[PDB]
């Protein structure tokens, strides 16, 4: 049949239709091709198609041979063996000529036939199939998993014409396979109603078919084992298991620990650069974000300024990278990436140059994009002694900052640092188009608002803190504020406020 | 005539339970229920772990637990032979009885055990290796084809153990051929207590041990 | 550059073809023919 | 295989038996 | 007829005492107590050190101190061979009499 689902296979409707259109169209057509090969990853049904094609055509029973079985120690027996194998159709061709049936030969694991002895055996088969006497009643189907280890000569035209392929099933194919292998369960009512096949099809990814069957078998096994007690002497529910109903829990368990996939996946870490969100502890944050939005719209709309850059400056422990990430996510450009020194530990200068070049090469392809670079001074490692740093990465940056992208494309660049004077000394402060400033907490009112937003000290403690602080100014970074709060939250309720004030005084300084 | 205490494995109490759950449940329930289920029995177990953990003990005890004929052990790479095309015959001679019986008694036959040992001495990556005359690739292909081929066999169980799984070839580790992949490992205080108790039982039973231990 | 140290080799023989029994068979057959001719 | 060599040997054993038979006839 | 002063080794008292304690102590006690205790004998020894100290002498003397079959001495890499699967056939020949006699005479 041409249904492709009656015989117990799914996921390759188009390939089956191609097989029908290309291979056997001539035979069906009112009154040829003599080479077929199959190759695909392990799993997805190949032997099934072999057996089905064996019983499909109104042809004689196919012969099944092995891969490494055509051999023998005594020179002479292998040649006689192949001769015996191929002797079947000779008599039929002799006695019936053109008006003869079709012969199907199945070679299993043919990859072991091509590699001295292997040369002669491949030559014998090669001559027999495509030699002086052309037989139009012989068809050979071979299958492998590693086509790389096959000879080119075996694949020339006139010998192996049709070269199909198999592939990992899609969601529809997985649903078809699950239907096929749960048909019996549904027919005998042994499957519970709470199970939802759509959820399983959505959840499972790239199981290549065989793993789906394994998962179904594992779920059956666990549902079967729930109704058996073994220790002293094996015993089973007997009658009570006659109503054994599988549950969603079994398909859950069989998926999370066993029946794992044979392939991998990827991971993302974009959540690591914001851990406490953003709180409006003061006016300047809104100003910074509004300026970022203006820059984003400027890069989006302009036509004769394709490249735009900005610099974020602020004393240490002032959350510059957090604002950089937030402004990056606000724009919602198609392509966004963050180049940070955390990945590159122990690298030389050349590796850093290559990494930056790769990131920018990726960024150039898309239409419009934005890139952010954080902690420049650590990227081109800097030490006040000497000073000392790298002169290759610096030039790479100074060149990449004023290189226009391909025609009709847009790139935005943001940079964050905490040492502006040094950058102005190296002359890199000229490249950037404009700069923005990130301040520190200055007035006690902003501090009190910050504590109120954090919600860690109550009205009495807050009043005491206000009395002790309103007559003073402050200079503190938000990250350090969180650290100090955590440090002072470790004492008993009696010493918390006094400890916090003591720590603030100890770290208390002026700009 | 069996009892979990008779084998004498200490510190591996959940691994054996998992193996019994996932490999021998199908063969114990009434045939009619299984036939209604239409499931196929597993045909492979793989074990690995650092030296001196209990793998071979598990294999021996599993072989002794069941019924029918005793297993057929293959000590390391004792299959290789110098004559051309003679290793394949030695590989194919192992499955002769299984093939014959499955052909003769349909789906009401006994059980045959095959215990491969130091499996990584034969089954290396097909494309790997160098020009060693190519015998190893032909061995791997023959084993792969015979374990699960066009002709179907469903009354054999194969156990394999090793010390470095990553060198086995992928085409062998897929559901159907060798599914369960355990990992025997170092014990913990409870396992250490169980092992110490196991190995000192008879001394306690014959009054050969002092009261201060 | 890196010069390969050299190489080492492994061997795998094959069955021999003595084909010497047929000579004895042929000699015996010729003797058969001689005796058969004499008997007539 | 060695089976071929054994088959040749049996062939020749039968030939020797025929040799003895014909020698007896001539005698 | 054995006596420590006969074998002629000097400066290796403690090492020999330790080896004799760990290795040949199971096989000298009356069998009944060993069976009751239910233990398996030790089947290995490794000796190492700098050149010229007395390893091979100890091995040879241990060879001429027991009442059993003569040792099978292997001189370096005697067991390699050019053909395929002929080193393994050489190795398996050493553990040949042991297996058959174990299966024949039990314990
Ligand atoms: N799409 C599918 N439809 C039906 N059965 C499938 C499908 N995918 C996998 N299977 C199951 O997996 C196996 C199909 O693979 P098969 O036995 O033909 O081996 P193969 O992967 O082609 O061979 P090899 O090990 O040589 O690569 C059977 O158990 C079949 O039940
Ligand atoms: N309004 C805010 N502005 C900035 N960061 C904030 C704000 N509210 C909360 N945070 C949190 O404060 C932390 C800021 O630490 P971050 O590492 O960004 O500081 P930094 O001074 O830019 O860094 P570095 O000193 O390592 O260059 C982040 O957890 C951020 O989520
Ligand atoms: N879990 C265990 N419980 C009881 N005895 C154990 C256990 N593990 C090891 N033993 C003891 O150790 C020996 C068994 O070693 P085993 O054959 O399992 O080693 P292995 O890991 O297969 O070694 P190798 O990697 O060298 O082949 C026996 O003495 C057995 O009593
Ligand atoms: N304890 C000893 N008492 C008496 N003679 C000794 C002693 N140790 C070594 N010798 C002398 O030195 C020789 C040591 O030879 P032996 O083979 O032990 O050296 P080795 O360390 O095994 O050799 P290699 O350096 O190749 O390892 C003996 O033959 C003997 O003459």
């Amino acid at each position: 049949d041409w249904n492709f689902e009656k015989m117990g296979i799914g996921g390759l409707d188009k390939e089956f239709s191609d097989i029908f259109r290309r291979a056997f169209a001539s035979r069906v057509f009112p009154p040829h091709v003599k080479g077929i090969l199959l190759y695909g990853p392990p799993g997805c049904g190949k032997t099934l198609l072999a057996r089905q094609i064996g019983k499909m055509l109104n042809a004689r029973e196919p012969k099944v041979v092995n891969g490494p079985e055509i051999l023998n120690k005594y020179v002479g027996e292998s040649e006689a063996n192949i001769r015996k194998l191929f002797a079947d159709a000779e008599e039929e061709q002799r006695r019936l000529g053109a008006n003869s049936g079709l012969h199907i030969i199945i070679f299993d694991e043919i990859d072991a036939i091509c590699k001295g002895v292997h040369d002669t055996v491949v030559n014998q088969l090669l001559s027999k199939i495509d030699g002086v006497e052309q037989l139009n009643n012989i068809l050979v189907i071979g299958m492998t998993n590693r086509p790389d280890l096959i000879d080119e000569a075996l694949l020339r035209p006139g010998r192996l014409e049709v070269k199909m392929e198999i592939g990992l099933p899609d969601e529809k194919g997985r649903l078809q396979i699950l239907h096929i292998h749960t048909a019996r369960m549904r027919g005998h009512q042994l499957l519970s109603a709470d199970v939802d096949i759509k959820e399983l099809a959505v959840e499972t990814k790239n199981f290549s078919g065989a793993e789906l069957e394994g998962l179904v078998r594992a779920a059956q096994s666990t549902a079967m084992n729930r109704h058996i007690k073994a220790s002293t002497k094996v015993e089973v529910d007997m009658e009570k298991a006659e109503s054994l109903q599988v549950t969603r829990g079994d398909f859950l368990a069989s998926l999370e620990n066993d029946i794992k996939p044979a392939f991998g996946t990827n991971q993302e870490d974009y959540a690591s650069y914001i851990m406490n969100g953003i709180i409006k502890w003061g006016d300047p944050v809104t100003r910074v974000l509004d300026d970022g939005e203006l820059l984003v719209q400027q890069t989006k709309n302009s036509d004769r300024t394709p490249l735009v850059s900005v610099l974020l400056e602020g004393p240490p422990h002032s959350g510059k990278t957090a604002l950089a990430a937030k402004i990056a996510e606000e724009s919602n450009f198609p392509f966004i990436k963050i180049c940070s020194p955390d990945k590159m530990i122990g690298f030389s200068e050349t590796a850093k140059c290559q990494a930056m070049k790769k990131i920018f090469d990726d960024a150039y392809k898309s239409q419009l994009s934005c890139v952010v670079v954080d902690d420049i001074e650590r990227l081109l490692d800097y030490v006040p002694i000497g000073p000392r740093f790298s002169n290759l990465v610096l030039q790479a940056l100074l060149v990449l900052l004023k290189k226009a992208p391909p025609q009709g494309r847009k790139l935005l660049i943001i940079g964050t640092t905490s040492r502006k004077d040094v950058l102005q000394e190296m002359e890199m402060l000229n490249a950037f188009s404009t700069t923005i400033h990130v301040p520190n907490i200055a007035t006690g009112e902003q501090l009190l608002e910050a504590l109120e937003l954090l919600g860690n000290f109550k009205d009495k403690e807050r009043t005491t803190i206000a009395q002790q602080v309103k007559g003073k100014k402050v200079w503190i970074g938000i990250k350090k504020l969180l650290m100090l709060i955590e440090m002072s939250l470790q004492m008993d309720p009696e010493y918390r406020v006094r400890k916090f004030l003591a720590l603030l005084r100890e770290e208390g300084a002026s700009p | 005539d069996w009892n979990f205490e008779k084998m004498g494995i200490g510190g591996l109490d959940k691994e054996f339970s998992d193996i019994f759950r996932r490999a021998f449940a199908s063969r114990v329930f009434p045939p009619e229920i299984v036939e209604q289920m239409g499931c196929k029995h597993v045909k492979g177990i793989l074990l690995y772990g650092p030296p001196g953990c209990g793998k071979t003990l598990l294999a021996r005890q599993i072989g002794k637990m069941l019924n029918a004929r005793e297993p057929k052990v293959v000590n390391g790479p004792e299959i290789l032979n110098k004559y051309v095309g003679e290793s394949e015959a030695n590989i194919r001679k192992l499955f002769a009885d299984a093939e014959e019986e499955q052909r003769r008694l349909g789906a009401n036959s006994g059980l045959h055990i095959i215990i491969f040992d130091e499996i990584d001495a034969i089954c290396k990556q097909r494309g790997s290796m160098a020009g060693s005359t190519g015998v190893h690739d032909t061995v791997v292909n023959q084993l792969l084809s015979k374990i699960d081929g066009v002709e179907q066999l469903n009354n054999i169980l194969v156990i394999g153990m090793t010390n470095r799984p990553d060198l086995i070839d992928e085409a062998l580790l897929r559901p159907g051929r060798l599914e369960v992949k355990m990992e025997i490992g170092l014990p913990d205080e409870k396992g250490r207590l169980q092992i110490l108790h196991i190995h000192t039982a008879r001394m306690r039973g014959h009054q050969l041990l002092s009261a201060d231990v | 550059m890196a010069e390969d140290a050299d190489m080492r080799n492994e061997l795998e023989e094959m069955q021999r073809r003595a084909d010497q029994l047929a000579d004895e068979s042929l000699e015996s057959t010729r003797r058969m023919l001689q005796l058969v001719e004499e008997s007539k | 295989s060695k089976q071929a060599l054994s088959e040749i040997e049996t062939r020749h054993s039968e030939i020797i038996k025929l040799e003895n038979s014909i020698r007896e006839l001539h005698d």
